[PDB]
């Protein structure tokens, strides 16, 4: 049962509404109805709009396809949880953390493709409008590879329901080696879309305080970099505020004996979920046909 | 200019194995594909197999398919018929024929010389007429049936002539039943309607005689018809 | 006096040849024509879409028996579609890739294309080695190749950019005549359809009509104030339309020798690419920089449709001689049919 | 279908295979477009109808088009850079070089192009203006109180009035470049001569800058 | 006297194209619309046509 499972993780079976269970709802509910209508936005903007038929904007249609995946699981959660977590099953408890699972890969590996592409397209000798579409087709496949992988290998073998002894704490039908296992990929992913953010960044550093005093002067060559560092900064920004709070509590999860973490679980999971609703936001907030042809939609 | 030499050939005994080759010489081999057809000695002409230009189709004659094998080598501007587990009703003189397929083109132009070998659901094409007696200067219409409809949707009626003088290889003269060949004259007129052919030739001269092969490319296979000869007086 | 002395005479020459044409105009084509049923909303959809070219295209013609269609682009290829099954019969590449124009010989054995390189190429179509060769290379332009138009398997004549047009003899290869007496580059042509007069503008904001037969300039007509990049012929033959730099088509006569109608709208300030005629005449499909073509009633002077289709500069624009469709070509590197 | 539309259709398949095999080996290619007039050196910048020649430099492929108002500057629209050759030496025809310039940077089709401007034969400019014989301030009125070269890096061994020259015609050309364009394209000016090895070197680091500068613009990096 | 056969060859040009016979433009307005008018069915662009003999579908 699943009672049976939340008594030795220490975590509570909600019978009735509570104060506090209604304030996670509140912010909740208001959270995804953003994230879908912000991200249909973007799949649609690009569709109807024949300018936005390139490699670089498919992979921001699948990254707001996979966002837009993130908000409709999480919608699913907030049905099932408090009050309705009380009569669920295993096999639909491991769908339920299953759903989310999946989304939140497909969000993370489609910002390491995003920081892949914008570093293939700089550092190459020639415009990006004379570039083949075969590397995003074939990449998009393996980011949903990846991401069902992921979501699944908890469900057969990779689960503490056949061996009760290591449990977490937050997730009580989850092994804590698997907790471990999905901290370290996005302290990976982070740290590679870091380097590869701060390579383009000295690159352009490098090309422009050589190139003359007469094609543009100083003038040119603040401009850009301000504007450059902005880019830079913004997108590294809301990953490291909208995942390092929700990442180091699954650290603390493992090897962590009597601390407080099941206080801070269930705002934890608003953070995440808000990097899918703002990431079309500063995704799309630089283009200007991309600003355009939005008010031509709504 | 234009040659497709032949090779292989000659005595073998049944149930064996012999490889022909077609070496062509003086066009772009590479875009033309390549039929194999044989005649009987005491018969007219069968279709045996077809590779096209690259060799991605195939196609085979459905009593030589499993034992005979057609390949062609495009940097060697030559090509080749495999043909193994022999019997003693594949006896006859095979001709390696080219054909481009585009819109207006004119399939079976060509036809090289052939290698004598010695071995010791299907549209129907029929030739009422087998002999002939025609005068010199005078005008003959030679007919042929057939138990489909040739006529496309698009309106293309895939009816081919050819003319087999003695001694020599098959020339196409008239193809897609209506459109005179290259280097045919005036002379020969083709005409027709669904299931219902005729070739008119006005003012017969000399070298006029042989034997006539009315031919369907609407669906593979392709059959040839049984012939009508044409004897001097 | 000497060549000033001339002036006078040229002037006043010039002042004869307007007061003549003044005296002709009694009335208005426009107001004459107010009497007839619009052409109501003109509404095409393309049918097909022809895929292949890897950079702008240029210049496209139709066969004379309105299914076979070759188109140029900046590859270096010309390439012959089956304008029916979206199939590509033959794909010749060209010596240079800086082409601006091509024409399809009226028997269909024929193809011409020339460019940049002030030579015009022929292409043998139909081989018995199963390819296309070139046949001639015609030398003897000192600009560039605007225009070449076949008018039958021997005779052809090119407008280059050194402000002259040639008639040429394809058996011989050598320049028959030549016609002087443009100022800037002539940039099109049109063959009449009894073939013994043709029609040229150039960047002079000039179109003259000359004799093929004769070699001299007949008329000359002057209503522009930009270059005419395009010009065709009405199927009559007593007119043609000319497309400038000014966003305007003006249709001139050749008996009146006047201007008849001008076509113009306040809200269309680019400039017009190509020009065509329908099978009738009353329409006058029209592409321009903006990136769509439109459809003029011819006898009203009034828009009719929109052939919005093209995310780029629609380059050519021809229609078949069954008046059947209407291929597009544009700089997006895509053919498209409309009907 | 038939099987005659069948294989013809298999024809025309192939046809576009063969469309991409070299349609996807001129994707790696540069196609320059190389102006000037006749008494600039323009033919001898690189030592490598319509002429062409070709380069390489650091595993990069160069299309040069020379040919021999301009009607048919509209087919090079697409090109990556515009090489602008201007003869400094003689003062006469440098006005005509400087409206020269004007028609190409302010033209309609190429206001996304930058241009790479080459002042060739600075060797003869040095001789016209050491040895005098010869005032830019005939020609140029402004020359005669223009301000002292601004304070910049000069070339170690030249003279103070070399240099005052050499910075005075090259603010000619970028006076005109910087008045308008808005940004979409920017000109490079250099200082070659007839016995200059380096200018495929030159070449290289501009349209690598160029090509740089319109990746981040048309990513919204910058 | 390069300028004086140029001017020669413009005045002579002139002359001919002056000497010619014009017709009025109500004449050359009705020919245009009468041709127009005359050959109305036979355009498939300006009168819509079944789709049943429509070669491009
Ligand atoms: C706490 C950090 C969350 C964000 C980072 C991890 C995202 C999930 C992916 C992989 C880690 C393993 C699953 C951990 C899920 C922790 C959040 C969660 O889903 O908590 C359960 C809660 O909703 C509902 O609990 P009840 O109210 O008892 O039903």
């Amino acid at each position: 049962s699943i009672a049976f499972f939340y008594n030795r993780s220490g975590k509570h079976l909600a019978t009735e509404w509570n104060t506090v269970s209604k304030l996670v709802m509140g912010l909740g509910i208001t959270v995804c109805i953003f994230i879908m209508l912000a991200n249909l936005l973007v799949m649609v903007a690009i569709y109807v709009n024949r300018r936005f038929h390139f490699p670089i904007y498919y992979l921001m249609a699948n990254l707001a396809a996979a966002d837009f995946f993130a908000g409709l699981a999480y919608f699913y959660l907030m049905f099932n949880t408090g009050p309705n977590t009380r009569r669920l099953t295993v096999s639909t408890w491991l769908l339920r953390q299953g759903l989310i699972d999946t989304s939140l890969t497909a969000s993370v590996a489609n910002l390491l493709a995003i920081a892949i592409e914008r570093h293939i397209t700089v550092f190459r000798m020639q415009l990006h409008t004379r570039m083949s579409n075969r590397r995003v087709v074939v990449v998009i496949v393996v980011i949903w590879t990846m991401a069902i992988v992921m979501g699944a290998i908890p469900s057969v073998g990779w689960n503490c329901i056949c061996d009760i002894e290591n449990c977490s704490n937050m997730a009580p039908l989850y092994s804590d080696s698997y907790l471990v296992f999905w901290a370290i990929f996005n302290l990976v992913t982070f740290v590679v879309m870091v380097v590869l953010y701060a390579h383009i960044f000295g690159y352009v550093r490098q090309r422009t305080m050589r190139m003359s005093r007469h094609s543009s002067g100083p003038r040119r060559n603040r401009d850009t970099m301000m504007s450059l560092l902005k880019t830079v900064v913004i997108v590294l920004g809301a990953f490291i505020i909208c995942w390092t709070p929700g990442l180091v509590l699954l650290l603390l999860d493992v090897c962590c004996p009597q601390c407080d973490v099941l206080a801070y679980e269930k705002f934890f999971l608003l953070l995440a979920e808000f990097n899918s609703a703002m990431n079309p936001i500063i995704y799309s907030y630089r283009d200007k046909e991309m600003s355009a042809t939005f008010r031509q939609i709504l | 200019d234009v040659q497709l030499v032949e090779s292989g050939g000659g005595l073998v005994q049944p149930g064996g194995s012999r490889k022909l080759s077609c070496s062509a010489s003086g066009f772009a081999f590479s875009s033309f594909g390549m039929h194999w057809v044989r005649q009987a000695p005491e018969k007219g002409l069968e279709w045996v197999a077809y590779i096209s230009s690259g060799s991605g189709t195939i196609y085979y004659a459905d009593t030589v398919k499993g034992r005979f094998t057609i390949s062609r080598d495009d940097p060697k501007n030559t090509l080749f018929l495999q043909m193994t587990s022999l019997r003693s009703e594949d006896t006859a003189m095979y001709y390696c024929v080219r054909s481009i397929y585009y819109y207006g083109s004119s399939p079976f132009d060509f036809w090289g010389q052939g290698t004598t070998l010695t071995v010791s659901s299907d549209i129907v094409m029929t030739q009422a007429t087998s002999s002939v007696p025609v005068t010199p200067g005078e005008s003959v219409s030679i007919s042929c049936r057939s138990s489909k409809s040739l006529l496309h949707s698009n309106g293309n009626t895939y009816l081919y002539w050819f003319l087999q003088r003695p001694g020599q290889s098959p020339q196409l003269l008239i193809y897609r039943m209506s459109n005179l060949a290259s280097g045919v004259p005036d002379r020969f007129s083709g005409s027709g309607s669904g299931t219902a052919f005729t070739l008119t030739i006005s003012r017969l001269e000399a070298e006029d005689v042989g034997v006539y092969y009315c031919m369907q490319h609407l669906e593979y296979p392709l059959t040839f018809g049984a012939g009508t000869k044409l004897e001097l007086k | 006096s000497e060549l000033d002395q001339l002036r006078q005479e040229a002037e006043q020459l010039k002042n004869q040849i307007r007061d003549a044409r003044k005296a002709c105009a009694d009335a208005t084509l426009s107001q004459i024509t107010n009497n007839i049923d619009p052409v109501g909303r003109i509404q095409m959809r393309t049918r097909r879409t022809l895929r292949g070219h890897l950079a702008k295209i240029y210049a496209m013609h139709w066969g004379t028996d309105s299914r076979l269609l070759v188109s140029a682009s900046q590859d270096g290829k010309l390439i012959i579609w089956d304008s029916y099954t979206t199939n590509k019969v033959h794909a010749i590449p060209l010596r240079s890739s800086w082409v601006m124009t091509c024409a399809y010989a009226p028997s269909g054995n024929y193809v011409a294309c020339g460019g940049l390189d002030n030579i015009c190429s022929i292409y043998n179509l139909k081989t018995r080695e199963g390819n296309v060769r070139v046949s001639r290379e015609l030398a003897g332009h000192t600009g560039y190749l605007s225009c070449c138009r076949f008018l039958d398997d021997n005779q052809i004549v090119t407008s280059s950019g050194d402000t002259t047009c040639a008639l040429w003899d394809i058996e011989t290869g050598q320049q028959t005549t030549t016609f002087t007496g443009h100022t800037g580059d002539v940039m099109s042509l049109s063959l009449a359809p009894d073939t013994r007069l043709f029609v040229s503008g150039a960047c002079d904001a000039s179109a003259k009509l000359w004799d093929v037969r004769e070699g001299m300039c007949r008329q000359t007509f002057t209503g522009h104030e930009s270059d005419i990049n395009a010009i065709c012929f009405f199927p009559n033959g007593n007119a043609f339309a000319t497309g400038s730099d000014d966003a305007t088509c003006r249709l001139f006569d050749l008996r009146a020798d006047q201007e008849l109608m001008t076509y113009s709208h306040d809200n269309i300030i680019c400039g017009i690419t190509s020009v065509s005629f329908s099978k009738s005449g009353r329409l006058l499909l029209a592409g321009y920089d903006d990136f769509n073509c439109n459809v003029w009633d011819a006898l009203k002077a009034d828009r009719a449709g929109v052939l919005a289709g093209h995310d780029n500069r629609v380059s050519c624009l021809g229609v078949t001689d069954d008046g059947m469709a209407v291929a597009t070509g544009s700089w997006d590197s895509f053919l498209k049919i409309w009907n | 279908v038939s099987a005659e539309d069948k294989a013809a259709a298999e024809r025309s398949k192939m046809i576009d295979k063969n469309l991409r095999e070299d349609g996807e080996k001129a994707r790696r290619t540069l196609r320059l477009l190389l102006l000037g007039a006749d008494n600039s050196g323009k033919s001898t910048i690189v030592k490598q109808g319509i002429f062409e020649t070709k380069f390489q430099v650091d595993k990069v492929n160069f299309h040069m088009f020379d040919v021999g108002r301009r009607k048919w500057i509209q087919c090079f629209n697409d090109v990556t850079a515009i090489i602008f050759v201007v003869d400094s030496s003689d003062y006469n025809r440098l006005q005509e070089a400087l409206n020269d310039f004007k028609s190409i940077w302010n033209n309609r089709w190429l206001r996304t192009i930058s241009v790479i401007l080459f002042l060739n034969k600075q060797d003869l400019l040095a001789e016209k203006v050491l040895a005098g014989k010869s005032k830019i301030e005939d020609y140029f009125p402004e020359f005669a109180r223009y301000t002292t070269p601004e304070d910049a890096t000069p070339e170690p061994g030249e003279d103070p009035r070399v240099t005052r020259a050499k910075y005075f015609i090259r603010k000619e050309f970028v006076d005109i470049s910087t008045a308008s364009g808005d940004g979409r394209h920017i000109c490079y000016p250099h200082f070659t001569c007839a016995v200059d090895t380096e200018n495929a070197r030159r070449i290289f680091n501009d349209c690598k800058d160029i090509i740089l500068q319109m990746n981040l613009r048309e990513y919204n990096l910058v | 006297t390069a300028s004086i056969a140029q001017a020669r060859k413009l005045v002579e040009q002139l002359k001919m194209e002056a000497n010619i016979d014009r017709i009025k433009v109500s004449k050359a307005a009705a020919d245009l619309m009468a041709y127009c008018e005359a050959h109305a069915k036979e355009d498939p662009l300006l009168t819509p046509v079944p789709a049943s003999e429509n070669p491009f579908r």
